[PDB]
């Protein structure tokens, strides 16, 4: 939410994301977060979760859902991988618009 | 032992179950402290209905229906009488009837006079006292034997 | 996806199929072409039905004449609807590569309760409340009044089938439950009757056990038309408990007095009928001099004559009699007494009721009741079940036996004694689907060792094979808990279950593994009453507060509708990132009826070997008689006992399409050859040495790093 407040009035044409580096599995919110995805969704926010030692499903749908990916650490060294292969710019996709 | 009591006294029962119901001709609720109170004065008439009894009419029983009571001993009696087995007849019909007009004697006799009973019976006695009777009666002794163990 | 079978050519919608599969159809081919009874397990929940289908279908096809039909059984409605969607996919697949519709009929059968148009009986969900009305509505003198026409509720619906389905039936088609009751309504017919008689020409029929064992309502729709038929039952491990409850019946004080009432007013409405329809309802004793269903099977019901009892009064004075033996052997204040002879002689004895005569007692109930026009037959319920009782003790008790329990467990005492006639052997009632269908399938999942169930049921089995589940992933890594962090054993032993040691070792487990697991876990427990001292235990302590830190915890309940609505929380958990820790007892019907899947129960934790009271009596007739006869011995049952109720409880996670999850069992006993042995195949040969018996803190690690390993795409 605080991440929407923030890019909901960036330009349209540059890509709004979001790298969630998630560590601990359990998620305490005081809304529904599955609401919050289709407002994310109608904001074409790109959100791709990183968990660490944890496959969390509400991750899952989140990343795969609102188009970003989603990733678990094997290692430091495969840590570093992902961080560098999220550093390039993402393909734009038909929702993405110039 | 589950009755809230006697017709007459019921301290003893809801207390201590040990008490046993007491068949009569009346078929009619007795307890033992009440068969004491019979006892004493009548010597065999029921409280209420004050039928008589010849010697107290009194057996133990435990089942407290008491026209359960009245019909399990009449059906008792009866057994005595019809006693031949199944196989004696190869007719399939009267394998069963026979029996039907014993059920229709035992409800006879529970309710309606026995007059009729008693001279029909009396009929059927001059019959089948001769082979009947005393051979089913003989080897009724046998096939518990055989069947107890 | 055509496969080249060895025995012929069959049809597979779903694009490639595990080694595993191809062992599978292959024997079932060879069953089938045996034309042989025979047993076999399959790991994956799903699969196993759309192999096993489209292997019957391509079957059908090569030799129609061999198989008449299929009849697929399934434990739940619940879960049989997931088989018709199944059917119904691999139907369009074969339809689209034929190009053409082919006489091909598939469909299911379910309780007038679950399935029905008639909006009297729509509000009501009571199954017998269901059978009492419609048999009022449907009744002979309702049909017969109806002709009529007078002034009175009479059902529409099965008039108008009677009128038309009769003369047409279905062409084809495959009809789900909710869709067959759409059909009815539109069509003005029975959901239920069309089904009911699209039988005589269908191709596949599914419905539960209870439609095909329990002999009152099995026999009917299981007559001998099906006489060489493909007859399947899946996850029917549980096999034998089922088919001893179709014929275990159990009568109590309080059912017995509602039977008492029920015959009180028996005998006014005799009385009633008697003063104002006498001769026209006394046809009946004509036609029961030529001579609720009966619980006798095909060739032991007899129906020479009805008896001694050939007259309303004659036959409610026997109940009669009958009811004040039971009342008062009941009644009487002892211990523990088993009677499967003796009991019947006793009967005979003490109250003058031939055995003869009292086979005949619930045929006779069923007859004379319908003579009475009573207003519906759930009023009388209890009656029935004592007659169903009556004619069964008569009936037979070489495999039986009568047990009385004046004083009920749980409870120092009670006022409401129980007699039970639970079976011994389930291979009595059982017996006529073997021998009426040419060759029957048990196909189960967590099938404990196939070697004993041909001890149990009496059949010679064809192919005796376990199916290990073979992916280029190991979608399942489970392992065995037994020293934790104190090195000390963890059995959950009878004298070892007041340890409060051990169960510190248990909370601990438990904290860190749902500290690790991602959401979505289960727990499963040997009792309520363990369950309940492990979590006040943990109550007391500081444990269970963390674990509801670290993950929101949810408990079970012997109450069905807190059970629905906590795990109806529990899902919604899982969804959301909060997680969720369902505990459970392994013998609760929420254990059996639930299903998880992908992010369902992600981490199936046992806790203990799942053992019954080693004081239910019943279940000492039940295996003291399996020891005498076909020599099994006590402790070899009762471990199988075991480790197929935790296969069961603990072979849901990798329900299908290769969801990863792991099952973590918190006792050392698992650790047994024994026990591994009588495990399920796929299960063990994934088990290894090295990972047997882990400490609690390794056996954390290696979960963690094993759920890394499935994070990760193919
Ligand atoms: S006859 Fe058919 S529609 Fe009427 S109550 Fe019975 S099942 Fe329902
Ligand atoms: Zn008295
Ligand atoms: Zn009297």
């Amino acid at each position: 939410s605080i991440a929407m407040q923030t890019l909901k009035h960036m330009p349209g044409h540059t890509s709004r994301e979001v790298l969630i580096i998630f560590s601990s599995l359990t998620t305490c919110d005081p809304s529904n977060i599955y609401d919050l995805i289709k407002t994310l969704k109608a904001a074409k926010i790109r959100v791709s979760v990183i968990g660490l030692s944890a496959e969390v499903r509400v991750c899952t749908v989140l990343a795969r859902e609102t188009g970003g990916t989603y990733h678990v650490i094997l290692d430091e060294s495969h840590y570093k991988e992902l961080l560098t292969h999220h550093v390039s710019p993402p393909p734009a996709s038909s929702s993405s618009e110039c | 032992m589950d009755d809230q009591g006697c017709p007459r006294c019921k301290t003893t029962k809801y207390r201590n179950p040990s008490l046993k119901l007491m068949v009569n001709v009346c078929g009619h609720t007795l307890c033992e402290s009440c068969v004491d109170l019979l006892f004493v004065r009548g010597a065999g008439n029921c409280p209420e209905c004050g039928t008589p009894l010849r010697k107290s009419n009194f057996r133990v029983q435990l089942f407290e229906d008491p026209t359960v009571d009245k019909e399990v001993e009449i059906r008792k009696k009866v057994l005595k009488i019809y006693n031949k087995r199944e196989e004696d007849f190869p007719s399939l019909r009267e394998y069963n009837d026979f029996l039907e007009e014993v059920e229709e004697i035992v409800f006879n006799l529970t309710n309606n006079v026995d007059l009729d009973n008693t001279k029909k019976k009396m009929e059927i006695y001059q019959k089948e006292n001769k082979d009947v009777i005393q051979k089913n009666k003989l080897k009724l002794t046998r096939e518990q034997e055989e069947l107890e163990e | 996806m055509k496969l080249n079978v060895d025995g012929l050519l069959v049809y597979f919608p779903y694009d490639y199929i595990y080694p595993e599969q191809f062992s599978y159809m292959r024997e079932l081919k060879r069953t089938l072409d045996a034309k042989g009874h025979g047993v076999l397990e399959m790991p994956s929940g799903t699969g196993k039905t759309v192999s096993l289908l489209a292997l019957i279908m391509a079957y059908q096809r090569a030799y129609p004449l061999e198989v008449t039909k299929l009849i697929y059984c399934s434990r739940t409605v619940p879960e049989i609807e997931k088989v018709i969607e199944e059917l119904r996919k691999l139907l369009n697949f074969y339809e689209k590569q034929e190009g053409e519709k082919l006489p091909f009929l598939g469909l299911a059968l379910s309780s007038r309760k679950n399935l029905c148009i008639h909006p009297e009986v729509t509000p009501l969900r009571f199954g017998k409340d269901v059978d009492g009305k419609c048999h009022s509505l449907t009744a002979s003198y309702v049909r017969a009044q109806y002709q009529h026409d007078t002034s009175l509720p009479h059902c529409r619906f099965y008039e108008e089938f009677d009128a038309h389905g009769r003369e047409v039936p279905l062409p084809a088609g495959i009809y789900n439950l909710d869709d067959l009751k759409a059909l009815g309504r539109r069509q003005g017919w029975c959901p239920y009757f069309l089904a009911r008689y699209s039988i005589l020409h269908a191709n596949v029929v599914v419905y539960s056990y209870h439609y095909l064992l329990d002999p009152k309502i099995a026999d009917l729709v299981s007559k001998e038309l099906a006489r060489k038929a493909v007859v399947v039952f899946d996850e029917a491990h549980n096999i034998d408990n089922v088919c001893i409850d179709s014929m275990s019946v159990n009568l109590t004080r309080r059912t017995l007095d509602r039977c008492q009432g029920n015959l009180e007013t028996l005998q006014k409405t005799v009385l009633r009928i008697k003063e104002t329809d006498e001769q026209r309802l006394r046809d009946e004793y004509r036609r029961l001099v030529e001579g609720a269903n009966p619980v006798l099977p095909d060739e032991v019901l007899q129906e020479a004559v009805p008896g001694s009892i050939r007259t309303a009064e004659h036959f409610l004075g026997f109940l009669r009699r009958l009811l004040e033996y039971v009342k008062w052997r009941l009644r009487v204040q002892h211990v523990v007494q088993e009677s499967p002879p003796a009991f019947l002689s006793g009967l005979a004895q003490r109250v003058c009721i031939q055995r003869k005569p009292l086979r005949f007692c619930a045929e006779r109930l069923r007859s004379l009741l319908h003579t009475l026009e009573i207003t519906d037959l759930a009023d009388f319920s209890p009656l029935t079940l004592l007659a169903n009782f009556a004619t069964l003790v008569s009936t037979y008790a070489k495999g039986f036996t009568i047990i009385i329990e004046p004083f009920d467990d749980r409870t120092p005492t009670i006022a409401n004694p129980i007699l039970h006639f639970s079976c011994m052997d389930a291979s009595l009632a059982i017996k006529p689907v073997f021998e009426r269908f040419q060759s029957v399938i048990i196909t189960s999942g967590t099938l404990s060792p196939l070697d004993i169930y041909p001890k149990i049921l009496d059949f010679h089995p064809v192919t005796m094979a376990t199916f290990t589940m073979t992916l280029a992933r190991v979608c399942l890594c489970p392992m065995i808990i037994g020293r934790g962090n104190d090195q000390v054993a963890i059995s959950s032993k009878f004298e070892t279950r007041e340890d409060i040691a051990v169960i510190r070792n248990y909370g601990n487990l438990l904290l860190e593994m749902s500290a690790v697991v991602p959401d979505g876990i289960v727990a499963f427990f040997t009792s309520y009453q363990y369950m309940e001292s492990t979590v006040a235990s943990w109550y007391e302590q500081g444990i269970l507060e963390n674990i509801q830190r670290n993950k929101l915890l949810f408990i079970e309940t012997q109450d069905g509708a807190e059970t629905s609505v906590a795990l109806e929380k529990y899902q919604e958990a899982c969804e959301n990132g909060r997680g969720a820790i369902l505990l459970s007892v392994a013998r609760g019907k929420v254990s059996e009826g639930i299903d998880f899947v992908h992010h369902y129960g992600r981490a199936v934790i046992m806790f203990g070997v799942p053992y019954v009271y080693t004081q239910s009596r019943i279940l000492k007739a039940r295996l003291e008689y399996l020891r005498d006869q076909f020599q099994i011995r006590e402790n070899d049952f009762l471990t199988f006992d075991a480790m197929r109720h935790a296969a069961q409880c603990v072979g849901r996670a990798i329900r299908g399409k290769t969801d990863y999850g792991l099952m973590v069992f918190a006792d050392k006993r698992f650790a047994r050859g024994d026990k591994r042995g009588k495990l399920p195949r796929w299960i063990q040969e994934h088990l290894t040495d090295a990972n047997l018996n882990l400490t609690v803190d390794e056996g954390v690690q290696v979960a963690k790093y094993f759920l890394r390993q499935m994070a990760q795409p193919f």
